[PDB]
């Protein structure tokens, strides 16, 4: 009833914000073929890889 | 008298309607800060096993000590025009009724 | 003014000690990548909700 | 060798499935966005404008 | 106050977003600087052979 300031589009938005960054790892993972790219994965596991 | 029951009726209506809307501020920081304690639960669980070096204990200490740090920050930070609602283990009213 | 050098005495414990050392670091700046992540989602949470 | 094999490598099975289950996820959000989007002139209709 | 709050709360959301980014490039650059020490660490087991 009110002009889209109260539109939940935005949760919409905010949903699509949390599933980019997935899509965007999972395609990166697949990519590189390894589980840890950065140390923003398991730091641990990459040392040990180290 | 019937049009200043209506009147506060209305009144009260937006004020629960403002008390609903900081419920579900405080629920979605709530949400977030067990979601990080979550992560604390898996990485502590990796961290029970005996077959690491005392460097990869310095790291998952590391990590979750930051962390933990997040969920400082967090609960200190959320607010609500100027009040906080994760700060102090008190109680908020909301006026909902005329009377 | 010049003083002759032999050679390290253990040349394999300190390279292991450097790279325990950028490990580490690596490690710290991992913590800071989720935590930041954490706080982007919290505050696109909560400006949303605002 | 084996063993950093079992911590780096990741299994290409899991991730292709998140990947597709990712994508179809974000192709409905951007579905429901539009939708969603497409309600508010209801009130446009509303006024008789 | 509600719009003051959101719209500072976005301009921080992309300042945290900035601060990511610089993770990112900070942790690129040690990764490589990694992967240098380890070939010396080769060349240091190699050369240590009589």
């Amino acid at each position: 009833q009110v002009i889209n300031t109260n539109s939940l589009s935005l949760i919409t938005q905010n949903n699509i914000n949390k599933n980019q960054s997935a899509l965007s790892s999972s395609i990166e993972r697949l990519s590189s073929g390894l589980r840890i790219n950065s140390a923003k994965d398991d730091a641990a596991g990459q040392a040990i890889a180290n | 008298r019937f049009t200043s029951n209506i009147k506060g009726l209305t009144q009260a209506a937006r004020n629960a309607n403002d008390g609903i809307s900081v419920a579900q501020t405080t629920e979605g920081a709530l949400s977030e800060i067990n979601n990080n304690l979550q992560r604390i639960r898996e990485l502590t669980v990796q961290a029970s096993t005996g077959t690491n070096s005392d460097s990869d204990l310095d790291s998952i200490q590391d990590e979750i000590k930051s962390r933990l740090d997040e969920i400082d920050r967090v609960s200190g930070q959320t607010q609500f025009n100027g009040v906080n609602v994760l700060a102090k283990d008190g109680s908020m009213k909301i006026q909902v009724g005329a009377n | 003014t010049t003083s002759k050098a032999e050679s390290t005495s253990d040349p394999l414990a300190a390279l292991d000690d450097a790279i325990s050392q950028i490990d580490k670091f690596r490690s710290s700046l991992g913590a800071v990548q989720n935590r930041l992540d954490s706080a982007v989602t919290n505050l696109n949470n909560t400006t949303t909700n605002l | 060798s084996e063993a950093q094999s079992r911590i780096q490598d990741a299994d290409y099975a899991t991730e292709v499935s998140n990947m597709s289950k990712a994508q179809i996820i974000q192709q409905a959000g951007n579905s429901v966005l539009a939708k969603a989007n497409q309600v508010p002139q209801q009130v446009l209709s509303l006024l008789q404008g």
